[PDB]
C-alpha cells in the first residue's frame, strides 16, 4: 500500500499513486481483465441458468446469449434454441479463466515488483519514451488484429456464423464471399451518419461484416508492425501529450465514441443484431404494427392501398418523400428501415402491393405480430408498454438495455475524455496544481483584454 | 442646510442590469399584455 | 417530373459528393491549407530528438 | 522537490506552505 | 443548389481546416507555465 | 467529552445496542404482524376495502357527521 | 447586564441555558421548532407508514397498504372537509385518532406544525446571526421557501374549495398537483412561474459556475495534487485568482463579476427573486387567475380552421389532463364519464 | 403590429447585450 | 519577416490579447453560432409554416404569422423526413426547404457543434491562462442536456419531430407529450436532476448568504457594502470563520464545510452531477426506458386493484397521450 503525503493524492484518487509504478499499474490492470472475464463468465451462466426455452431469448433479459447465438453455437433454422450447452462451456472457461487472470493481477498488485523497469527491460516503459509507448501500442494491435482474423475463421472455417438475411430463413451460415472490395468496405466508413445512411449501423449482410473484420485483422497487423518498427514523427510529438494521462485520456475520447456507435449500432442493426435474438429494433417493431393492421384489415374486406387516413395520406400505403411505396402512419419516419421478413414483400419501387395482396407468408405475419408486441418501449421496472399501460407483462428489449447502458457508458467516458485530457494537457504544462501566485499570467497581460 | 443630503449612484453595469431588467420583462409580459 | 432535384437524400455518398467537383473541393481546401501549414511549419520548432514533446 | 507520484516534482514548499505564519492545514 | 452546396463544402473545409492543422501547429506549447 | 467516534468504538456502547437496538426492531415487527397497526391508525386491512354494501371508493361527502360516516363506511 | 445593573429575574435564567454552546443549539426559536419540526417530520413519517387514503382520496397511500417510497403520501382532507382545520378535538374528529387518521386531519397536523416550524426555523438564524453577530442574510433567503411553502399548502387551498386541492405530502402525490397545474390552470404558460425557472435553473447554473471558477482558478497553496489540504480558513489571502477568473469569463462569455461581493449577493438574488414571483404565480392561481389564454389566439384559431400553432397543441393538451383524471382526481364530484365523451385523437 | 413591438424588445435587449460586452466599465486592478 | 503566414495566424487565433478570445475551437464555434443565430432570428420571425407532424398540416411558429414571444418557436423538422439529412441544396426550392422544417435541422446542427466547440474553448483559454482545466467538465453538463433534447432524443425516437422545438411554447409542449410517453416524473434520473436544481438553488442561496452576512466592515451606510471589495485586491473580503461557526450552530458542527476549497467544488459538484443524471434519463427513455410504472400495483385481496397517486399520475398521463399528435397515430400503439 502507500498513502498520501508520500504521493500527494488522497485515498478517493489513490489509483493515480501507480501512475510511475509499473508493475503496480500491471496487476491492476489484469485484476481488473479478470473482472471482465469473471462478469462473462459468471452473467454467461447466470443466463444459462435463467433459460427458459419456451420464451423468445430477447424476451428473458438476456443480452450475452445472443451475443453466443449470434456466432452460431446452438441455434437452429429461424433463431430456435437446439441446446444450451455450446452457451454453458462459454461461461466456464471464462470463469476458470478469470480466476487465473485474478491470480496474476493480485500477484503483480502485492507480491510482484512496483516498477518493472529494473529487472525486467523488455516489459519497462516510461511514459515519455515514444518509442517503448508505440511498441506496447504495436503489440496489441496485433492481438486485436488476431482477434479480428477469430470472428473471420469462424464465420469461414468454423462453422460459421447466424445469418438472419439466409435465403430459406435465418439460420448459421458459412460465409464463403466475404466483401474485401475497398470501396465497399470503406465505403461505409466515408458515408453520413443521418437518416438513409447511418454511417456503419446499416451494414446490411453478413459478408460486409466478415470481410470489414478481414480489412479491420490486416491492418492492424500491419499497423502493429508499423508502430513497432516507427517512433511518432516530429509532427506528432509536436501535438500530443506523452503522458501516462494523455494516453489514457486519449483512450477515453476514442472508446466513448464506441459506446456512442455500439449504441446506435444495437437499437437499429438487425444483421450483427439479429432480431430472433435481440428482439426488434425501433424501427422494426414499428413497421411490423402497420404490416400488421395491413394483414388484419385485407382479410376484414378492405383495399389497404385504396385507404384513405384521416389525415389523407394513405392509412396503411403511402409514399416516401424519395418516392417509395412505405407503411403509412406515424412509422413513415422508419420508412427507411430493412427487415428479413418484410424484405420479401418488396420490390424496386418500395414495397410491392401486388406482392402484398396475395403472397404475404404466413410465417411472416407470425414474426412482425411477435415483433409489434415486443417493442423496446418498457419501464425501468421492467413493465413492458408505453407509460401508460398496466402491470401486465415482464418485459424490456434488450437493446433498450443496450442502448441504454452503452449510451451512459459513452456519455461518461467523454466525460473522461475531457476530465483527463484537461489535466494531462494543464500536469504537462505545470499548472495543474494551481496559479503560481508570484507569476500569474493574467497580471503580465494588458487589461481591457 | 440639511445635513441629511445624500447623492444617488449608479454605474454601468447597475445602468446595464437596469435596462435588462425592463427589456426582459417586457419581453415577456408583453406578449400577455396584448393578449 | 415535376420539379428538379439533387437526389441524395438517402444514397450514402462518399463524404456526400455527387458531382465530382465536390471532391476536388474537398482535396484543393485541403490541399491549400495543408500546404501553408507545411511551408509555415519552419516556426513551430523542430521536434527532431526523441524526448521533444509536451511530456510529463 | 521530491518527485510526487504523477511527475510533477513540487516546487519547493510542501502541503499548504503557510503553516509558518498560520500554523495548520 | 449546387452552387450552394460547394459554397458549403468550400467553407466548412476552410473551417475544419483550420482546427485540425492548428493544433498540429504546436498547441501544447502555448501555455505560459514553463518547464 | 465523547466525539462521536470514542462512542462507536466503545464496547459498553454494543453491550447496549445489541440488545436495545433488535428488541426494538421486534418490536416494531410485532407492532404491525399482530394486526395492531390496522387498528390504531385505521388503515384498511386487504381484505377490508370492501364491503357488501359497496364495491366503489369510499366517500366522506359530509362535513359534521363525517365521524359516524366513515364508521359506516368501513363497516366497522 | 444592559450598563445599568439590575438583579436577574428568572428570564436571564432561561435566557442563557437556551442561547448555550451546546452540541445543537435550541434557543428561543427551539420553543417553536424542535416540537413542531419533530411533529412535521414525525407525521409525515407515521402517514406515509401507517395512514391510509382510502377514505379522503379512495386510493391507498402507506406502506402498509402497498405502497414504496415513492407512492405514499399523507394525503389531503376530502372537499367534503371544506378548510377544516380538523383538529383532533375538532367538530369533525371529535377525539378518536383513528377516524381522524382516517379523515385526512394528519395531513393538517403536518401542514399546520411544519408551517410554524418553518417559522421556528426562521427564527432559529435570526437568533443565531444575533449571538454570532453576523448579519442576517441567511433569514431573509429563506423568506423564499416559505414564500413557497405558504403560497402552495396554505394559500392556494384557501382559495380553491378546500384543502382538498392542496398537495399531499409524497412524491407522486406531488407529481399529480403538478400534473394538476398543467392540466387545470396551464401553469408552465403563466409569466410567474417562467421567473421562477430562470431563478431556480438560473441559481443551479450560479452554483455550477462560481463552484468550478473558484475550483480552477485556485492558487498553488499546496505542493501535492490534493488541492483540498492548501487551505486554512484563518488565512488572510483569498485561496483563487479572482483576477485570473475575471479575464477567463470576459473572453470565453464577454460578461464576468469582477466584485466578489456582488457575485455572491447575486448568487443570493437570483433563487430568491425567481421562487417570490413564483408564489405571486400561485396566489393567481387561488382564485384561478390563471395565464390559460391568449384570446387573440383563440379567435384566430376558431375563425381559421388551419392555424396550429405549439399553443394551441397545449390547449389541446390540458383538455386531455382535465378529462381523463377528473373522475378519478376529483372524486367529490361524483362524475361519470361514458367513454364516448371525453377527448381523443385518432387511434389512440 | 404587435409583430413589430415584439422585434423591437428583441432587437433591443440584443443591443443592451451588445453594449454590456464591447462598451462595459472595465476592471481596474489595484 | 522570419513568420510565416500561418504563424502569424496562429498567434492570433491563440492570442489571450483578443476582446473575446477565440481559439481553434473558436474558428468552428464563431461561424457555427453565427450561421445558427441569424437562421434563428430570420425563422423565429419570418419563416412560413411547418409540416412538422409530416400529416401535410403545417404550424405556424413565426412573429409574421400570429405569433406572441411566448408561442412563437422555430418548428421542428417533417416527420416525413425523419433521421434523414435535409440540407437546403438536397431541397428543389427554398420553399420546400421551409415547409418540411429545414430551418430546424440547420440550427440544431450547427448550436450542437457550436456548444460542443463552447466547451473546447473553454478548455482552451483556461490553458492560456494557466488554469486547472475542468470549467469545461461542468458546462458538459448542460451541453449533454442539449444534446440529449436535439440529438440523442431524435436519434432514438427516429425523426427529428420529436426534437424539442426552438421556442417556449414548444418547449413546453416537449415537455408534456413527454411525461405522457415516457413519464419522466417517475424516472429516478429526472428526480436527481431536480435535486440537482433545487439543490443547486438551495446552495446557490446557501452559500451567497453565508458570504454577504460575513462581509467586512468596510463602507458605510450611504454606500453599497459591495464598495468594500476592490477588484485586484489579495486579501479575503469575508470572514469564512464566522460563516462557518454560523452554520455549525444552525444545523450540527461537521455537517459544515470548513474548508472553503472543499466548500466550492461540492457547489459544483451538486448540480453538475445532477444534470448530468437527467441528461442521461432524458437519453436513455430516448431509447424508451421509460419511468417507473408503479399502475395497479396495489392489489388487495379478491384479485382487485387499489389505486395510488401513481394511477392518478396514469390518468393524467393517458388524458395527454390520446391528444398528442392528435392526427398522425392511424395504429393503437405510439412506437414511434
Ligand atoms: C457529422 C457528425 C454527426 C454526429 C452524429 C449525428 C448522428 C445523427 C444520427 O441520426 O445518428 C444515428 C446513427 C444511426 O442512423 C440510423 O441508421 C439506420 C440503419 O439501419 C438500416 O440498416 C440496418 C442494417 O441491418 C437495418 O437493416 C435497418 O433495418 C435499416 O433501417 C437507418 O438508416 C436510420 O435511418 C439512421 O438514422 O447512428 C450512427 O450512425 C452512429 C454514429 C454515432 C452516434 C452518436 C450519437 C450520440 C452523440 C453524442 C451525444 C452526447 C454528447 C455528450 C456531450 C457532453
Ligand atoms: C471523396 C474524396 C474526399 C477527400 C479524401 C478524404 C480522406 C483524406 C484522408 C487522407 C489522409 C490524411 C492524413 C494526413 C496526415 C497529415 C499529418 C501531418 O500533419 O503531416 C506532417 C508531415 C510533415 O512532413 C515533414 O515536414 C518537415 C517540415 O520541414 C520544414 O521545417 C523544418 C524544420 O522543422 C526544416 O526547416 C525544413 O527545411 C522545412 O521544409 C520536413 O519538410 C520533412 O521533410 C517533412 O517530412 O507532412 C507529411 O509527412 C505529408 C502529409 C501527407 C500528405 C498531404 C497531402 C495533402 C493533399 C495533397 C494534394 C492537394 C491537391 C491540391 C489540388 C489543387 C487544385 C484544386
Ligand atoms: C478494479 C479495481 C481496482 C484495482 C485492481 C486496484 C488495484 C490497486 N490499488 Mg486501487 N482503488 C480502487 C480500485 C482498484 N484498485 C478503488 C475503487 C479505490 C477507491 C476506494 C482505490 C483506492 C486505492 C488507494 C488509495 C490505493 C490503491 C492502491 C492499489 C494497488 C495496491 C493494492 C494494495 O496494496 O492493496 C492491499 C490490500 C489488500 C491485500 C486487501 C485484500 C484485497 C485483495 C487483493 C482482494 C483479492 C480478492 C480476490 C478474490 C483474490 C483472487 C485470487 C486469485 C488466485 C483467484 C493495486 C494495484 C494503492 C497504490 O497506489 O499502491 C501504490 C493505494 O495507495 N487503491
Ligand atoms: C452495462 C451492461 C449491462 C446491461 C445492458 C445489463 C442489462 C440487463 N441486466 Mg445485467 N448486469 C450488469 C450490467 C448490465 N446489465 C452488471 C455490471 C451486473 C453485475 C452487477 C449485472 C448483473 C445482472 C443480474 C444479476 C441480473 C441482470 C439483469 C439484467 C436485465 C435487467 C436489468 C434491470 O432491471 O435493471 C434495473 C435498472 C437498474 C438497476 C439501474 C442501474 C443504475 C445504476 C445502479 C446507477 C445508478 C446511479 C447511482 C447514483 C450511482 C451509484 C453510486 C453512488 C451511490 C456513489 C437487463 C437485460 C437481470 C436479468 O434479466 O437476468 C436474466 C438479472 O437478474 N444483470
Ligand atoms: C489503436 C489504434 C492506433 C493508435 C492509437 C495509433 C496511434 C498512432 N498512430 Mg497508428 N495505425 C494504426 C492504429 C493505431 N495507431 C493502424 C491500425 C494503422 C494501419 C492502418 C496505423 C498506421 C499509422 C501510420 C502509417 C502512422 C500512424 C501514426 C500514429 C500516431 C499519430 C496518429 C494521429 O495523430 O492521427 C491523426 C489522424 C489524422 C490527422 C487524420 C484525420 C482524421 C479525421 C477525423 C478524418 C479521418 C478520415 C478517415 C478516412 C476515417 C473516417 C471515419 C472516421 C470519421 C471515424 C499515433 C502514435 C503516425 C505516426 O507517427 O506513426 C509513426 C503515422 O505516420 N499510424
Ligand atoms: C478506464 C478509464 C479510466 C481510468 C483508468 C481512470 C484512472 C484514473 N482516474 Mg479517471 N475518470 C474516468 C475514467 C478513468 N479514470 C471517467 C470515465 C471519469 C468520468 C466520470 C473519470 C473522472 C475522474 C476524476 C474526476 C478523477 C479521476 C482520477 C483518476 C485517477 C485515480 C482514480 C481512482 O483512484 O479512483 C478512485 C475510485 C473511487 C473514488 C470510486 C468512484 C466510484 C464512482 C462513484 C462510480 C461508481 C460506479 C457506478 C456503478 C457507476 C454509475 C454510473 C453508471 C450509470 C454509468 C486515475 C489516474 C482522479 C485523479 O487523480 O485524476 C488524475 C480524479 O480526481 N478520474
Ligand atoms: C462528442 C462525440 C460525439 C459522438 C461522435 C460519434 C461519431 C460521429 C462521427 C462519425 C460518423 C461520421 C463519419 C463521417 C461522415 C461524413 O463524412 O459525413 C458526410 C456528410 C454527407 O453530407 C450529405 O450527404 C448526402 C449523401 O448521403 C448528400 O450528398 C447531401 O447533399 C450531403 O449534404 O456530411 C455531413 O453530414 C456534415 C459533415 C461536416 C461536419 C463535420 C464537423 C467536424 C468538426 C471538426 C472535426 C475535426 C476532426
Ligand atoms: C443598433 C443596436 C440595436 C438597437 C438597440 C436599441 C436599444 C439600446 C439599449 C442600450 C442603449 C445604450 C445603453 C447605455 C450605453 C452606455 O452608457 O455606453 C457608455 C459608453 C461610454 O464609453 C466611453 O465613451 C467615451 C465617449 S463619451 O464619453 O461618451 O463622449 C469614449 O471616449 C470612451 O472610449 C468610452 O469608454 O458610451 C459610448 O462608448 C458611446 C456613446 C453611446 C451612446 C448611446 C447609444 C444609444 C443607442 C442608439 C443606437 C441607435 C438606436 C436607434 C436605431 C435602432
Ligand atoms: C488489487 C486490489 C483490488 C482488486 C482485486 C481484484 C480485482 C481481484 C480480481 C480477482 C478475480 C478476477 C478473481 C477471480 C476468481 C475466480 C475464481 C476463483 C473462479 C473459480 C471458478 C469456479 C469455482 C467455477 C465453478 C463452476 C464450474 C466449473 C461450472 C459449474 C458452475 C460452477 C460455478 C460451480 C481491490 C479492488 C480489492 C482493492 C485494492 C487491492
Ligand atoms: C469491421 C467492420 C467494418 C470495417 C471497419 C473498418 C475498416 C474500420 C476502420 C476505421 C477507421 C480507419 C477509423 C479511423 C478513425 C480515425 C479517427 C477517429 C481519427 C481521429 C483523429 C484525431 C483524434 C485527431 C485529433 C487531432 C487533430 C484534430 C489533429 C492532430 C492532433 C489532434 C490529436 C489534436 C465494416 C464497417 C466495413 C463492416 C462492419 C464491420
Ligand atoms: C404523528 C403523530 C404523533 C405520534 C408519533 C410521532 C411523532 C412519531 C414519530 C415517528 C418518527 C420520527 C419516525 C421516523 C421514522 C424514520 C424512518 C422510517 C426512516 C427510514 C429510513 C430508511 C428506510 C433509510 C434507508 C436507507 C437509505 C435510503 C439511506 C441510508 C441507507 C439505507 C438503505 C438504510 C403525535 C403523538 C405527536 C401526535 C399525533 C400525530
Ligand atoms: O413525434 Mn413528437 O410524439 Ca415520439 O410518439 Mn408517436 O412519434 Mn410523435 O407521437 Mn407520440
Ligand atoms: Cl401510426
Ligand atoms: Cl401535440
Ligand atoms: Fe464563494
Amino acid at each position: 500500500g502507500r498513502d498520501q503525503e508520500t504521493t500527494g493524492f488522497a485515498w478517493w484518487s489513490g489509483n493515480a499513486r501507480l501512475i510511475n509504478l509499473s508493475g503496480k499499474l500491471l496487476g491492476a490492470h489484469v485484476a481488473h481483465a479478470g473482472l471482465i472475464v469473471f462478469w462473462a463468465g459468471a452473467m454467461n451462466l447466470f443466463e444459462v441458468s435463467h433459460f427458459v426455452p419456451e420464451k423468445p431469448m430477447y424476451e428473458q433479459g438476456l443480452i450475452l446469449l445472443p451475443h453466443i447465438a449470434t456466432l452460431g453455437y446452438g441455434v437452429g433454422p429461424g433463431g430456435e434454441i437446439i441446446d444450451t450447452f455450446p452457451y454453458f462451456v462459454s461461461g466456464v472457461l471464462h470463469l476458470i479463466s478469470s480466476a487465473v487472470l485474478g491470480f496474476g493481477g493480485v500477484y503483480h498488485s502485492l507480491i510482484g515488483p512496483e516498477t518493472l523497469e529494473e529487472s525486467y527491460p523488455f516489459f519497462g516503459y516510461v511514459w515519455k519514451d515514444k518509442n517503448k509507448m508505440t511498441n506496447i501500442l504495436g503489440y496489441h494491435l496485433i492481438m486485436l488484429g488476431l482477434g479480428a482474423w477469430l470472428l473471420v475463421w469462424k464465420a469461414m472455417y468454423f462453422g460459421g456464423v447466424y445469418d438472419t438475411w439466409a435465403p430459406g430463413g435465418g439460420d448459421v451460415r458459412v460465409i464463403t464471399n466475404p466483401t474485401t472490395n475497398a470501396a465497399v468496405i470503406f465505403g461505409y466508413l466515408v458515408k453520413s451518419p443521418f437518416g438513409g445512411d447511418g454511417w456503419i449501423c446499416s451494414v446490411d449482410n453478413m459478408e460486409d461484416i466478415i470481410g470489414g473484420h478481414i480489412w479491420i485483422g490486416t491492418l492492424e497487423i500491419l499497423g502493429g508492425i508499423w508502430h513497432i518498427y516507427t517512433t511518432p514523427w516530429p509532427w506528432a510529438r509536436r501535438a500530443f501529450v506523452w503522458s501516462g494521462e494523455a494516453y489514457l485520456s486519449y483512450s477515453l475520447g476514442a472508446i466513448g465514441v464506441m459506446g456512442f456507435i455500439a449504441c446506435c449500432m444495437s437499437w437499429f442493426n438487425n444483421t450483427a443484431y439479429p432480431s430472433e435474438f435481440y428482439g426488434p429494433t425501433g424501427p422494426e417493431a414499428s413497421q411490423s404494427q402497420a404490416f400488421t393492421f395491413l394483414v388484419r384489415d385485407q382479410r376484414l374486406g378492405a383495399n389497404v392501398a385504396s385507404a384513405q387516413g384521416p389525415t389523407g395520406l394513405g392509412k396503411y400505403l403511402m409514399r416516401s418523400p424519395t418516392g417509395e411505396i412505405i407503411f403509412g402512419g406515424e412509422t413513415m419516419r422508419f420508412w427507411d428501415f430493412r427487415g428479413p421478413w418484410l424484405e420479401p414483400l418488396r420490390g424496386p419501387n418500395g414495397l410491392d402491393l401486388n406482392k402484398l395482396k396475395n403472397d404475404i407468408q404466413p410465417w411472416q405475419e407470425r414474426r412482425a405480430a411477435e415483433y409489434m408486441t415486443h417493442a423496446p418501449l418498457g419501464s425501468l421496472n421492467s413493465v413492458g408498454g408505453v407509460a401508460t399501460e398496466i402491470n401486465a407483462v415482464n418485459f424490456v428489449s434488450p437493446r433498450s438495455w443496450l442502448a441504454c447502458s452503452h449510451f451512459c457508458l459513452g456519455f461518461f467516458f467523454f466525460i473522461g475524455h475531457l476530465w483527463h485530457a484537461g489535466r494531462a494537457r494543464a500536469a504537462a504544462a505545470g499548472f495543474e496544481k494551481g496559479i503560481d501566485r508570484f507569476d500569474e499570467p493574467v497580471l503580465s497581460m494588458r487589461p481591457l483584454d | 442646510p440639511n445635513p441629511n443630503k445624500q447623492v444617488v449612484e449608479l454605474n454601468r453595469t447597475s445602468l446595464y442590469w437596469g435596462l435588462l431588467l425592463i427589456f426582459v420583462l417586457a419581453v415577456l409580459f408583453s406578449s400577455y399584455i396584448f393578449n | 417530373l415535376v420539379d428538379e432535384r439533387m437526389n441524395g437524400d438517402g444514397t450514402g455518398r462518399p463524404f456526400g459528393v455527387n458531382d465530382p467537383v465536390l471532391g476536388w473541393v474537398l482535396l484543393g481546401v485541403f490541399g491549400t491549407m495543408w500546404a501553408i501549414w507545411f511551408i509555415g511549419q519552419k516556426d513551430l520548432g523542430d521536434f527532431e530528438d526523441a524526448d521533444d514533446g509536451l511530456k510529463l | 522537490a521530491w518527485a510526487a507520484a504523477a511527475g510533477a516534482a513540487g516546487a519547493g514548499y510542501g502541503v499548504y506552505r503557510y503553516e509558518a505564519a498560520y500554523g495548520a492545514a | 443548389m449546387l452552387t450552394l452546396k460547394i459554397f458549403v463544402y468550400t467553407v466548412v473545409t476552410f473551417f475544419v481546416c483550420l482546427f485540425i492543422f492548428g493544433f498540429l501547429s504546436n498547441d501544447p506549447a502555448r501555455n505560459p507555465g514553463k518547464n | 467529552e465523547r466525539p462521536f467516534s470514542d462512542i462507536l468504538t466503545s464496547i459498553r456502547y454494543w453491550v447496549i445496542h445489541s440488545i436495545t437496538v433488535p428488541a426494538l426492531f421486534i418490536a416494531g415487527w410485532l407492532f404491525v404482524s399482530t394486526g395492531l397497526a390496522y387498528d390504531v391508525f385505521g388503515t384498511p386491512r386487504p381484505n377490508e376495502y370492501f364491503t357488501e354494501d359497496r364495491q366503489e371508493a369510499p366517500l366522506i361527502t359530509d362535513r359534521f357527521n363525517a365521524l359516524e360516516q366513515v364508521k359506516k363506511l368501513s363497516g366497522n | 447586564i444592559g450598563t445599568y445593573q439590575e438583579k436577574r429575574t428568572w428570564f436571564d435564567d432561561a435566557d442563557d441555558w437556551l442561547r448555550q454552546d451546546r452540541f445543537v443549539f435550541v434557543g428561543w426559536s427551539g420553543l417553536l421548532l424542535f416540537p413542531c419540526a419533530y411533529f412535521a417530520l414525525g407525521g409525515w413519517l407515521t402517514g406515509t407508514t401507517f395512514v391510509t387514503s382510502w377514505y379522503t382520496h379512495g386510493l391507498a397511500t402507506s406502506y402498509l397498504e402497498g405502497c414504496n417510497f415513492l407512492t405514499a403520501a399523507v394525503s389531503t382532507p376530502a372537499n367534503s372537509m371544506a378548510h377544516s382545520l380538523l383538529f383532533v378535538w375538532g367538530p369533525e374528529a371529535q377525539g378518536d385518532f383513528t377516524r381522524w387518521c382516517q379523515l385526512g386531519g394528519l395531513w393538517a397536523f403536518v401542514a399546520l406544525h411544519g408551517a410554524f416550524g418553518l417559522i421556528g426555523f426562521m427564527l432559529r438564524q435570526f437568533e443565531i446571526a444575533r449571538s454570532v453577530n453576523l448579519r442576517p442574510y441567511n433569514a431573509i433567503a429563506f423568506s423564499a421557501p416559505i414564500a413557497v411553502f405558504v403560497s402552495v399548502f396554505l394559500i392556494y387551498p384557501l382559495g380553491q374549495s378546500g384543502w382538498f386541492f392542496a398537495p399531499s405530502f409524497g412524491v407522486a402525490a406531488i407529481f399529480r398537483f403538478i400534473l394538476f397545474f398543467q392540466g387545470f390552470h396551464n401553469w408552465t404558460l403563466n409569466p410567474f412561474h417562467m421567473m421562477g425557472v430562470a431563478g431556480v435553473l438560473g441559481a443551479a447554473l450560479l452554483c455550477a459556475i462560481h463552484g468550478a471558477t473558484v475550483e480552477n482558478t485556485l492558487f498553488e497553496d499546496g505542493d501535492g495534487a490534493n488541492t483540498f489540504r492548501a487551505f486554512n480558513p484563518t488565512q488572510a489571502e483569498e485561496t483563487y485568482s479572482m483576477v485570473t477568473a475575471n479575464r477567463f469569463w470576459s473572453q470565453i462569455f464577454g460578461v464576468a463579476f469582477s466584485n466578489k461581493r456582488w457575485l455572491h449577493f447575486f448568487m443570493l438574488l437570483v433563487p430568491v427573486t425567481g421562487l417570490w414571483m413564483s408564489a405571486i404565480g400561485v396566489v393567481g392561481l387561488a382564485l384561478n387567475l390563471r395565464a390559460y389564454d391568449f384570446v387573440s389566439q383563440e379567435i384566430r384559431a376558431a375563425e381559421d380552421p388551419e392555424f396550429e400553432t405549439f399553443y394551441t397543441k397545449n390547449i389541446l393538451l390540458n383538455e386531455g389532463i382535465r378529462a381523463w383524471m377528473a373522475a378519478q382526481d376529483q372524486p367529490h364530484e361524483r362524475l361519470v364519464f361514458p367513454e364516448e365523451v371525453l377527448p381523443r385523437g385518432n387511434a389512440l | 403590429m404587435e409583430a413589430l413591438v415584439y422585434t423591437f424588445l428583441l432587437v433591443g435587449t440584443l443591443g443592451i447585450i451588445f453594449f454590456s460586452i464591447f462598451f462595459r466599465d472595465p476592471p481596474r486592478m489595484i | 519577416e522570419n513568420s510565416s503566414l500561418w504563424a502569424r495566424f496562429c498567434e492570433w487565433i491563440t492570442s489571450t490579447e483578443n476582446r473575446l478570445y477565440i481559439g481553434w475551437f473558436g474558428v468552428i464555434m464563431i461561424p457555427c453560432l453565427l450561421t445558427a443565430t441569424s437562421v434563428f432570428i430570420i425563422a423565429f420571425i419570418a419563416a412560413p409554416p411547418v409540416d412538422i407532424d409530416g400529416i401535410r398540416e403545417p404550424v405556424s411558429g413565426s412573429l409574421l404569422y400570429g405569433n406572441n414571444i411566448i408561442t412563437g418557436a422555430v418548428i421542428p423538422t417533417s416527420n416525413a423526413i425523419g433521421l434523414h439529412f435535409y440540407p437546403i441544396w438536397e431541397a428543389a426550392s427554398l420553399d420546400e426547404w421551409l415547409y418540411n422544417g429545414g430551418p430546424y435541422q440547420l440550427i440544431v446542427c450547427h448550436f450542437l457543434l457550436g456548444v460542443y466547440c463552447y466547451m473546447g474553448r473553454e478548455w482552451e483559454l483556461s490553458f492560456r491562462l494557466g488554469m486547472r482545466p475542468w470549467i469545461a467538465v461542468a458546462y458538459s453538463a448542460p451541453v449533454a442536456a442539449a444534446s440529449a433534447v436535439f440529438l440523442v432524443y431524435p436519434i432514438g425516437q427516429g425523426s427529428f419531430s420529436d426534437g424539442m422545438p426552438l421556442g417556449i411554447s414548444g418547449t413546453f409542449n416537449f415537455m408534456i407529450v413527454f411525461q405522457a410517453e415516457h413519464n419522466i416524473l417517475m424516472h429516478p434520473f429526472h428526480m436527481l436532476g431536480v435535486a440537482g436544481v433545487f439543490g443547486g438553488s438551495l446552495f446557490s442561496a446557501m452559500h451567497g448568504s453565508l458570504v454577504t452576512s460575513s462581509l467586512i466592515r468596510e463602507t458605510t451606510e450611504n454606500e453599497s457594502a459591495n464598495e468594500g471589495y476592490r477588484f485586484g485586491q489579495e486579501e479575503e473580503t469575508y470572514n469564512i470563520v464566522a460563516a462557518h461557526g454560523y452554520f455549525g450552530r444552525l444545523i450540527f458542527q461537521y455537517a459544515s464545510f470548513n474548508n472553503s476549497r472543499s466548500l466550492h467544488f461540492f457547489l459544483a459538484a451538486w448540480p453538475v452531477i445532477g444534470i448530468w443524471f437527467t441528461a442521461l434519463g432524458l437519453s436513455t427513455m430516448a431509447f424508451n426506458l421509460n419511468g417507473f410504472n408503479f399502475n395497479q400495483s396495489v392489489v388487495d385481496s379478491q384479485g382487485r386493484v387499489l389505486n395510488t397517486w401513481a394511477d392518478i399520475i396514469n390518468r393524467a398521463n393517458l388524458g395527454m397521450e390520446v391528444m398528442h399528435e392528435r392526427n398522425a397515430h392511424n395504429f393503437p400503439l405510439d412506437l414511434a
